[PDB]
DNA sequence: ACACACTCTCCAATTCTCTAA
């Protein structure tokens, strides 16, 4: 056979490295300032989001990141069970 | 066999030269044309090869036998502008009907030669063979019949009818009004000519205009000119105006709305509307120019292509990436930007609509087309005549027909009667609003109750059944009888009209549209929005109302309007106030603000406000960065109050049940 | 097919250029029988063929080169001329096969001594030098004047692409 | 209001109101323009007799 | 089969071509200087189109004064800096003059295929030398002087071309050719897949006479210690020939860049 | 034999459609 293909999936969010890393930085990473204009702050918040995209999954565009997350986002069990979880936890 | 083929383009080119010719004696230099015998008979046959033979074998090959021999060019045109230029100067004074029976029957072959070409997966793979070729000598006929003594055969087609014309409609025969549907018969395909559409077999992934035609003798400009010298729009005025007495209008009436779609169709009704003057626009459009090269410099380096350095960024975590060029050195956003454009994969793509010839359904039309001075007055005083004169007696008639006729309807016809519709209503409404001369009393037929059930019916059985092209008209259609209704309501029956409008069954109807607009061609969702920016303004003015606004608010229209939205490099300036106005009513009025935090929007934001796309003086800035500023004010204090958000961003919202109702608030 | 048409119905040019005219078969019969019949018939004032006593000679001399005057042509049957100038490499292919039936005429198996006659054409009414051609002159036929600077040996060339050959230089 | 009755446009209708040379040339001859054959076949004969 | 249309095929357009076409159509009209002895006006481009029409001429020649004076100044400035971009704009005005005063000129018996038309300008603000071309100037409207040192012979320069294929009974017309010889991609008949073997049908294409010819600068223009450049330009229609070995000149065109084809 | 241009082929990744809980 011929190499199979590399893709994302939602084993490598669930990981230690995935998305666990951006709820345990994210209060310390960005930072708003009426002091900045609009486009300003704009711009900032997709720098982390950026940086931690290309570090889990360098294959795609950006966009592409975002838009093949909504896939598995929707539809994988698992995660949306690690989701009402990140939700009960604030109900806790 | 090709012996047999040529034998019958042979025989074809002896009856091409038994019709006659001009006369050797003249010394006339050169004289026109003179006249053979068995022309009857040679007349009839060649209807016959087209009707017994190619019709019933389904072939285009006779055509091509006539085109190759060149017979409507060569003798049909003289033959005929003979006969009438010889009445007209019996006429000025003040067996020959043998001479009036050639006049019929050559103008007959003109209708067949130049009617236009439909193919399917049921012509024949004759036809599908020649169909790119026939193409390009219909285009010659065009250029041709508009040029001769500039145009006078037209005049010899009114002269047919003004014999029928004549006396009264108490004695007209079948046969006799056969005369006045095939006139206008004829002036329907002189319009609907136009350049080919390339077309091929899909076997492997990889201009038609022949060398004696160009596009100013083809343009629709040029019929305008040729027609208002030959005296046609005389024709159709009184035509169609005294049309309510008596001629019998089952014969007139629909080939009488084709002629009026087909040159509406590609005219955007602000060009009829003014709102040095050249040069001066010009000149301004130079500074937009200018603009851009400046956009084009500001990403410009000063020292040349080799010079450059090299350039490594570290992360957090003490990683490094590598990039290279003389800006990435000073700019981050530019070298952020550079570094994932290298990436080669894009996502493949998904893509509705065919059968019928170009028009605004399927192209875009911020396009214009255009005219001479004595062409755009000429033009503007025709269908203002007509619409002062006609439009209501012509509606009128149509629709009380189609409402009998509406189980055996066709796709065109039906496309034809929802963008005759709409084009009239609209432009009457702009004439208004712009001067006091005119009135709306003109176009007000539109909302009697007949014809509000019959767009009404047609946009129904079309969505049923998937058909999304006359669901695209007729969504146009509907639109408009609503622009209209506002319009008189800024002033009886109509309110009585707008209940019956806005029954529940409709509600469900118009609520649906937008959602299934994601997937579909720019255009459609661009007609979905504008048609919700309407019926939601109405309903607004009704005084319900809060059942039907929770009615809309749900994820797959936001996704439709993100969707639309991001390609506002191609879009107006009018419709990015539409869009943003739904997002204050959903933000702000609503309180649903759970919607919209999600993050294709925050990209969306950064790209349209940043110094690449939206310029910095135009109106939109003022609505957007107003719009921004308060999203981000909220989003703060959400964030901030549940810290669990920065993981919602990237995902839609979460439906179950217990934990939804505190996440979406 | 069997049909032919007058020379008056030649004085219109009725496809979209002269070559494709020309090449039909119906007009290149016409034009055929036209040829031969001007060739077997032109005077002098004195009566006495001038062809009739050209063909005559070429026998006697065993050659293969067959004469035309172009006034000659232009005298009657003018439209041919016009023709000739416009087309010669279709127009001398007809001449050529009319040329070779008139022969045979006054040389029966004349077909064993040469298989093949060339038609040369004289007194072309207008002159240029090298200065004066232009693209406009392309395919067209010319008459020109100069001295010969340089000259190659002769060589053979295959005639048709069993084999036959011609001279080249 | 206007009307563009009938009887108005039929009344209205009608009452409204150098190859240069050389070319030139052959087509003014070309429009201008057995026994025949006797001569041709005199000169043929001519080698029976002389 | 798998019949399909090109239903996507409609295509970007450029606004400011279309204005300057309809721009220049309008001072091609109404430039409407007076007289030379009375306040009269005179309209004397519409004079100049009726006198080529009288002689069946090819080229017309416009005034860059009379240019430089109308609305404002903008479509000379168009015109001049941006030329290679904006001439087939301004064919596009002038045919349609032409067919609307004269349109016995449209054409060069069978069919009469269109005349090529000219445009041309003089009267240019000022004269650069050999020495003064800088690729900043790239693709603007300049003139230049100097000597004939050399010329080449005329010869045919393809222009639009037409193919027929070998395989079917199918051909292929107004292919462009740029700097090279250049033929059709596809067999158009979707019944037959050759690519090879076309051939290029000479009575249906195009050519025009092309000129190649040689200069150098001015001998009294040399600066000091220096030597004189060179310069090799393109002359094309009615203008080959007119240039003489030995001659002083005073051209003016657009300067271009030739690739290594 | 060593880089190239071009052709051919198979396989699995993807999206679309139907069914039942
Ligand atoms: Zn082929």
């Amino acid at each position: 056979k011929r190499r199979p293909q590399v893709k994302l999936t939602a084993e490598k969010l669930l990981s230690d490295k995935g998305l666990p890393y951006v709820l345990k930085n994210a209060h310390k990473r960005i930072r708003i300032s009426s002091k900045k204009n609009s486009y300003d702050n704009l711009s900032n918040i997709i720098q982390f989001y950026q940086l931690w995209a290309h570090e889990l999954f360098p294959k795609a565009k950006f966009k592409d990141f975002m838009k093949i997350c909504q896939t598995v986002g929707k539809t994988d069990p698992v995660l949306r069970e690690y989701r009402v979880s990140l939700f009960r936890d604030e109900m806790g | 066999a090709d012996f047999s083929l040529t034998v019958l383009r042979a025989r074809i080119a002896l009856l091409a030269t038994a019709i006659g010719g001009p006369d050797y004696t003249s010394q006339i230099d050169p004289p026109p044309y003179k006249l053979g015998d068995d022309c009857l008979a040679c007349l009839k046959d060649l209807k016959r090869w087209f009707k017994l033979v190619d019709d019933q074998q389904k072939r285009w090959d006779v055509a091509m036998a006539v085109a190759e021999y060149r017979i409507l060019t060569d003798d049909l045109l003289p033959i005929l502008i003979d006969w009438e230029n010889k009445c007209s100067l019996a006429a000025k004074l003040a067996n020959k009907a043998y001479y009036d029976k050639i006049a019929l029957n050559c103008l007959q072959l003109l209708v067949l030669m130049t009617w236009p070409l439909i193919v399917t997966e049921q012509s024949s793979s004759n036809q599908i063979t020649l169909y790119g070729e026939l193409k390009k000598h219909q285009l010659v006929y065009k250029k041709t019949i508009l040029s001769m003594e500039s145009g006078k055969v037209l005049r010899a087609a009114i002269r047919l009818a003004l014999d029928v014309i004549k006396i009264d409609r108490l004695s007209r025969t079948p046969r006799d009004n056969m005369v006045l549907k095939l006139v206008l018969n004829f002036f329907r395909n002189v319009i609907a000519i136009e350049p080919g559409e390339f077309t091929i077999n899909t076997k492997k992934s990889m201009d038609t205009l022949p060398p004696n035609v160009s596009m100013d003798d083809i343009s629709l400009n040029t019929v305008i000119s040729s027609f208002h010298k030959n005296k046609v729009f005389g024709f159709l005025l009184t035509l169609t105006s005294s049309l309510s007495k008596e001629f019998d209008q089952d014969f007139i009436n629909i080939p009488l709305l084709e002629i009026m779609f087909y040159f509406t169709k590609d005219v955007n009704q602000e060009l009829l509307f003014p709102r040095t003057s050249a040069g001066f626009e010009l000149s301004k459009l130079l500074q937009k120019e200018h603009q851009m090269r400046k956009n084009v410099i500001k990403h410009t380096s000063a020292r040349h292509s080799r010079f450059g350095g090299l350039l490594s960024i570290q992360t957090p975590d003490k990683t490094r990436l590598t990039v290279s060029g003389s800006q990435a050195l000073v700019d981050e956003k530019i070298a952020l930007q550079k570094l994932d454009d290298s990436k080669k994969w894009n996502k493949r793509i998904i893509k509705a609509a065919e059968g019928l010839p170009n028009s605004l359904l399927n192209s875009q039309t911020g396009k214009a087309i255009f005219f001479t001075e004595s062409n755009g007055k000429h033009f503007k005083e025709f269908i203002n005549n007509f619409i002062d004169s006609g439009f209501n007696i012509l509606l009128h008639s149509v629709t009380n027909y189609f409402t009998t006729e509406q189980d055996r309807m066709v796709t065109l016809e039906q496309v034809e009667y929802l963008l005759f519709f709409a084009w009239f209503v609209k432009y009457q409404l702009l004439r208004s609003k712009i001067d006091n001369s005119a009135d709306i009393k003109q176009v007000s037929e539109a909302l009697k109750e007949v014809t509000f059930i019959l767009v009404s019916s047609l946009l129904r059985s079309a969505y049923d059944l998937k058909n999304w092209t006359v669901t695209h008209a007729g969504m146009i259609a509907f639109n408009e009888l609503l622009n209209l209704v506002s319009r008189t309501k800024a002033a009886t029956d109509i309110e009585f009209i707008v209940s019956r409008l806005f029954s529940d069954e409709r509600i469900q109807l118009l609520s649906n549209l937008p959602k299934i607009g994601s997937k579909y061609s720019l255009q459609f969702m661009k007609s979905c929005i504008e048609l919700t920016h309407s019926v939601l303004k109405v309903l607004e003015q009704y005084s319900n109302f809060q059942k039907v606004q929770a009615n809309y608010m749900t994820e797959p229209v936001i996704e439709t309007y993100i969707n639309f939205l991001e390609r506002f490099r191609e879009l107006e300036d009018d419709s990015i106030k539409k869009v943003f106005s739904f997002f204050h009513r959903v933000f702000v009025q609503a309180k649903e603000q759970a919607l919209l935090f999600r993050f294709d929007l925050i990209i969306l934001l950064r790209e349209m406000l940043s110094p690449d796309g939206l310029d910095r003086m135009s109106r939109s800035r003022k609505y957007v960065s107003q719009f921004s500023d308060y999203f981000l004010a909220r989003l703060k204090k959400r964030l901030k109050k549940s810290p669990a958000w920065f993981v919602g961003l990237l995902f839609p919202p979460l439906h179950n049940s217990e934990v939804g109702f505190y996440q979406r608030y | 097919l069997r049909e032919e048409l007058t020379l008056e119905s030649l004085s219109n040019v009725k496809a979209n250029s002269y070559s494709e005219w020309i090449t039909q078969p119906n007009v290149s019969r016409t034009i055929a029988r036209e040829l031969k019949s001007f060739l077997l018939e032109y005077t002098d004032e004195t009566g006495r063929s001038v062809y009739g006593a050209r063909i005559r000679t070429l026998g006697e001399m065993n050659s293969e080169s067959l004469e035309v005057n172009y006034r000659h042509l232009a005298e009657s049957k003018a439209i041919l001329a016009l023709f000739l100038a416009k087309c010669p490499e279709e127009m001398l292919k007809i001449f050529d096969l009319v040329a070779m039936e008139a022969t045979e005429l006054h040389y029966p198996d004349y077909a064993r001594i040469h298989s093949e006659i060339h038609v040369r054409i004289s007194d072309f009414p207008t002159i240029y030098s090298l200065r004066e051609l232009r693209e406009s002159n392309l395919s067209s036929l010319v008459r020109v004047t100069g001295v010969v600077t340089r000259r190659t040996g002769v060589f053979p060339q295959l005639k048709y692409v069993k084999t036959v050959y011609r001279n080249y230089q | 209001k206007k009307f563009f009755s009938k009887e108005s446009f039929l009344a209205d209708f009608d009452d409204s109101s150098d190859h240069n040379v050389l070319l030139n040339t052959l087509r003014k001859a070309s429009r201008k323009q057995n026994p025949k054959s006797s001569a041709f076949f005199e000169s043929m004969v001519e080698d029976i007799i002389e | 089969f798998k019949s399909r249309a090109l239903n996507h095929v409609k295509k970007v357009d450029d606004v400011t071509g279309e204005k300057v076409r309809e721009a220049f159509e309008q001072f091609l009209e109404d430039f409407s200087v007076q007289s030379t002895d009375t306040g009269e006006v005179e309209k004397v481009y519409r004079a100049q189109i009726e006198f080529m029409k009288i002689y069946d001429l090819n080229t017309i020649y416009i005034d860059y004064q009379h240019l430089s004076m109308r609305e404002n100044g903008a479509l000379a400035m168009a015109i001049s800096e941006q030329y290679y971009r904006f001439l087939p704009f301004l064919q596009k005005g002038l045919r349609r003059v032409v067919r609307k005063y004269a349109p016995e000129l449209l054409n060069t018996s069978p069919e009469q295929t269109e005349r090529v038309f000219q445009i041309s300008f003089f009267n240019l603000p000022t004269v650069h030398r050999i020495r003064d071309i800088r690729s900043e100037k790239i693709g603007s409207l300049l003139s230049i002087s100097g000597t004939v040192t050399r010329t080449s012979e005329v010869r045919p320069e393809l222009y639009k071309a037409s193919f027929t294929c070998d395989m079917c009974r199918a051909i292929v017309d107004n292919v462009e050719q740029s700097f090279k010889y250049t033929e059709p991609t596809f067999c158009p008949n979707p019944s037959c897949e050759n690519r090879a073997f076309w051939t290029l049908n000479v009575t249906r294409s195009r050519f025009l006479d092309w000129q190649k010819v040689r200069i150098q600068e001015n001998a009294n223009e040399i600066p000091t210690g220096s030597m004189p450049r060179t310069l090799d330009v393109i002359l094309r229609g009615d203008s080959v020939e007119r240039a003489k070995p030995g001659d002083r000149c005073k051209f003016t065109g657009v300067e271009i860049v030739v690739p290594d084809v």
